[PDB]
């Protein structure tokens, strides 16, 4: 039924201007009571209120923050908009758009997923993707591990499946670290039948979206 | 404003029982001084223990008192609602008022 | 502009129990606070709002209950799906606030780590660094310790490690450590091996490679 989700940028550089895009399903802000905010939140860090518009053009923002932002909506009332003029490292965050559960009230019935925003000087680099290979010192009580290990991308995020989601059950794709050199490294696991190893193929899909960087890697025994 | 919520939330309450029995009253502009205009209108309904307190919350957001009795026009232009329609009416103002800030 | 504490911000449970989490106002905010459920890959489901007013659709034993400055979410009975992070918003006043969230994390009994160690891939090679990558997999609690040594040569400082959120299935975890060196050195030297300590052991479980092999 009611589906909200956000759309940005990726990645910016400072003093830039943070275009953000909501798409919605299940309910149209040209419908009394219908309303959207925008939420977000920076990493290890908690929730903070920007700016919500409703049904008949009354927005509000936060005062911290009031000159930098513009919200808006289409006249087909089916996408909302949020600008933020001249960022900094501080506006890197997962941005969040959310329609208000109430017709005058601000707390929020549905979410989106949420989209990641780094507002950085490097520049994007895409990863590289090496094999995590099953062998004997990776397998025990007939169970064998086998992985991908994404290494030396900028900026986060990058997902992972394995086999395009045919494989659902022993997968563990790990948080990234950041490594010394600025970059960031993920591995992905996933744990299957070591007696099968010689008759099943085992693919990571990786993908990369800052950089357009989409890989499948075939992970084999050897090497 | 917990005042202006506090009156949403008991005209919210009040309408949800039609609310004065057959009590007619002349619509306003509303958006205008819209709560002296809303207590100018529903000063005088006389038998209705239920718009009491209603009556009393909008007092408190009027810069001077509103009497009982008092002449305004022969309200040629206006018309005869019922109560429960006026303050529904005057439910949507409040709430955008209250969504404004 | 009010400020909202939840404290403590990490709490652990077994299924079954009765729980209260607290959030806390800088000033008083009447009745109305906001409770949200927050699990990884998906999105932010509401609870409760106005302080006690159970959202459509969520089970009765939530329970939101307090006023002014004070306010408690308690759930009875957990299920298995009641584990999550659960955050506070007043929507009291402008401009809206968000407290920090509470972590709730299913206990369970001890479960020792299945450990796998992974040469660096001939491919990585290529680009003259490599990557040694140790897993330990579906362990609890939490804390766990891995040691690297490249023949006996304990290594300090040139590794990384990341834990995944416990598992919807058996609320374990599982970690990650990744030891760095170059091309160069991973040539100079033929045992890599990684010794991990955890509850769950009587004795450390080394996995071990000779390079070659």
């Amino acid at each position: 039924q009611v589906t909200l989700k956000e759309s940005g940028p990726g990645i910016l550089q400072p003093s830039q201007t943070l275009s953000l895009t909501c798409s919605f399903s299940g309910f149209s802000l040209s419908t009394y009571g219908m309303g959207v905010g925008w939420i977000r939140q920076p990493s290890g860090k908690g929730l903070e209120w920007l700016a919500h518009i409703w049904w008949d053009d009354v927005k509000r923002y936060n005062p911290a923050l009031k000159s930098r932002l513009t919200i808006s909506k289409d006249t087909s009332g089916s996408q909302v908009f949020l600008k933020i003029a001249s960022v900094d490292t501080s506006d890197t965050a997962t941005y969040y758009c959310a329609r208000m559960g109430s017709d005058y009230d601000v707390w929020f019935d549905y979410w989106g997923q949420g989209t990641l925003v780094t507002v950085s000087a490097a520049s994007t680099k895409g990863p590289s993707v090496f094999p995590l290979a099953p062998s004997s010192k990776s397998t025990s009580g007939g169970t064998a591990a086998l992985g991908c290990l994404v290494k030396d991308y900028f900026p986060e995020p990058v997902t992972v499946s394995w086999n395009s989601g045919a494989l659902t059950s022993g997968v563990h794709t790990f948080p990234a670290v950041l490594q010394s050199s600025g970059l960031y490294s993920l591995s992905s696991v996933v744990t299957v039948p070591s007696s099968s190893l010689g008759t099943q193929t085992y693919i990571c899909n990786v993908n990369h979206k800052p950089s357009n960087t989409k890989v499948d890697k075939k992970v084999e025994p050897k090497s | 404003s917990t005042a202006l919520r506090e009156l949403i939330e008991e005209l919210v309450n009040i309408t949800q029982a039609p609310l004065c029995n057959g009590s007619m009253v002349w619509s306003i502009n509303l958006t205008a001084g819209m709560y002296c205009a809303a207590l100018e209108s529903l000063i005088n309904v006389s038998g209705c223990s239920a718009i009491e307190k209603t009556q009393r919350m909008l007092s408190g957001f009027c810069p001077h008192k509103v009497s009982a009795g008092q002449f305004s026009s022969l309200h040629v232009r206006d018309t005869k609602i019922e109560v429960a329609q006026f303050v529904k009416d005057l439910l949507l103002h409040l709430k955008k008022l209250f969504r404004e800030g | 502009d009010v400020q909202i504490t939840q404290s403590p911000s990490y709490l652990a449970a077994s299924p079954g129990e009765t729980i209260t989490l607290n959030c806390r106002a800088s000033k008083s905010i009447s009745k109305y606070l906001a409770w949200y459920q927050e699990k990884p890959g998906k999105t932010n489901k509401l609870l409760i709002y106005s302080g006690s007013t159970l959202q459509s659709g969520i089970p009765s034993r939530f329970s939101g209950s307090g006023s002014g400055t004070d306010f408690t979410l308690t759930i009875s009975s957990l299920e298995p799906e009641d584990f999550a992070m659960y955050f506070c918003q007043q929507h009291n006043e402008y401009p809206y606030t968000f407290g920090g969230g509470t972590k709730l994390e299913i206990k369970r009994t001890v479960a020792a780590p299945s450990v796998f160690i992974f040469p660096p891939s001939d491919e990585q090679l290529k680009s003259g660094t490599a990557s040694v990558v140790c897993l330990l997999n579906n362990f609890y609690p939490r804390e766990a310790k891995v040691q690297w040594k490249v023949d006996n040569a304990l290594q300090s400082g040139n590794s990384q490690e990341s834990v995944t959120e416990q598992d919807s299935k058996d609320s374990t975890y599982s970690l990650s450590s990744t030891l760095t060196l170059s091309k160069a050195d991973y040539e100079k030297h033929k045992v890599y091996a990684c010794e991990v300590t955890h509850q769950g052991l009587s004795s450390p479980v080394t996995k071990s490679f000779n390079r070659g092999e």
